[PDB]
């Protein structure tokens, strides 16, 4: 997260960290035993770590749960970055408290202009690479479909949306992937892709969760 | 739990800089630019004529905002230290008297013209090595059914070009 601020310990109780020995992708808790991330964050043997702030060290609120099932969207297309969404089932329900809580799925697509909270432990600098110990936060608005496509001609499908600033300066970055984009209290997006970080005319592109919700609820209801 | 790995057995960091060397130390050194034919400056991507030269530091990037390069992801390869005239440090594939060749452009290029590569590990497992695929877009389904190879020319320049039976192999070394 470049140009953002430190969220504060467990202030984003749904922020999850996918670990494969080390942190490689964010995720979002949607209920006691199902997590949502990006399809491109798929890996075998995922350890989902919840209630985290400082991902490097243990602080007393973490909950380490091995992944049981990792279902990547059937239509994921690694080339086109399309349908970049993945579901994760925990081998064991998570104890929901104040530090660990779920985020409501969006039953309605948010309109452009809506302010969102993007979260993650990714690089916090434009040029250069500096990963944070604790969760970084960032408020950014949903951009219009015409501007999004204006920034990325020929690369935007109806399953993705831009959020951020054409001006640049503030944005999501490497290591934020799979993380949440919560707007008006609902997981409207997932950190997916983008050209560079905080670059001009190159905002973040996120998986449009609202188109996938019916699928999410279905799979959770049959897996 | 992933694929793209350098020489030292460490994960290839997205946006980081690496040297691209051959598998067999007899084909050349690292990658670099060169002035070939009728170019106004170094706009041709070739292998170092040297065989011990780490070449030029090269950045490997993916659109994805992950710490590493996701398997099957298309990537762009650019010179960490761009040359003179290049309006972008990123490689692209343009038609030439020789045939499709890896060049640098003086024209600002869009994502589509640069995100046309994709690494592919080799069968001979004894050290992390990869073949470089060339993926030209189609109709919202870019197909990687071609490779990038070496074409030594009239002046000796080992220029990188698109082949289908003379693919090159590479090992990545953190710059
Ligand atoms: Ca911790």
């Amino acid at each position: 997260i470049v140009g953002g601020y430190t969220c504060g310990a467990n202030t984003v109780p749904y922020q999850v960290s996918l670990n494969s020995g080390y942190h490689f992708c964010g995720g979002s808790l949607i209920n006691s035993q199902w997590v949502v991330s990006a399809a491109h964050c798929y890996k075998s043997g995922i350890q989902v770590r919840l209630g985290e702030d400082n991902i490097n060290v243990v602080e007393g609120n973490e909950q380490f749960i091995s992944a049981s099932k990792s279902i990547v969207h059937p239509s994921y297309n690694s080339n086109t970055l399309n349908n970049d969404i993945m579901l994760i089932k925990l081998k064991s329900a998570a104890s929901l408290n104040s530090r660990v809580a779920s985020i409501s799925l969006p039953t309605s697509c948010a309109s452009a202009g809506t302010q969102c909270l993007i979260s993650g432990w990714g690089n916090t600098k434009s040029s250069g690479t500096s990963y944070p110990d604790v969760l970084k936060c960032l408020k950014a608005p949903i951009l219009s479909d015409s501007s999004c496509k204006s920034a990325y001609p020929g690369q935007i499908t109806s399953n993705m949306f831009c959020a951020g600033y054409l001006e640049g300066g503030k944005d999501s970055c490497q290591g934020d992937s799979g993380g949440p984009v919560v707007c008006s209290g609902k997981l409207q997006g997932i950190v997916s892709w983008g050209s560079g970080c905080a670059q001009k005319n190159k905002p973040g592109v996120y998986t449009k969760v609202c188109n996938y919700v019916s699928w999410i609820k279905q799979t959770i209801a049959s897996n | 739990d992933d694929d793209l790995v350098d020489a030292e057995g460490n994960l290839v960091e997205n946006g980081g800089t690496y040297y691209l060397l051959p598998h067999i130390w007899a084909h050349g050194g690292g990658i670099e630019t060169a002035k070939t034919g009728n170019e106004p400056c170094p706009l041709t991507v070739v292998r170092s004529p040297n065989e011990v030269s780490k070449g030029e530091p090269i950045r490997i990037s993916s659109q994805y905002r992950s710490l590493f390069i996701p398997r099957g992801s298309l990537v762009a390869l650019g010179f960490a230290n761009p040359p003179s005239c290049a309006a972008s440090p990123w490689w692209t594939v343009v038609d030439s008297p020789q045939g499709p060749a890896v060049k640098l452009s003086q024209q600002k290029l869009p994502e589509k013209d640069i995100l046309v590569f994709k690494f592919e590990k080799v069968s001979h497992s004894n050290i992390h090595v990869y073949k470089l695929l060339y993926c030209q877009h189609d109709e919202e389904d870019v197909k990687c059914d071609q490779y990038i190879g070496i074409h030594r020319d009239r002046n000796g320049n080992r220029r990188l070009v698109v082949t289908e039976e003379n693919p090159l192999e590479l090992v990545l070394l953190k710059a």
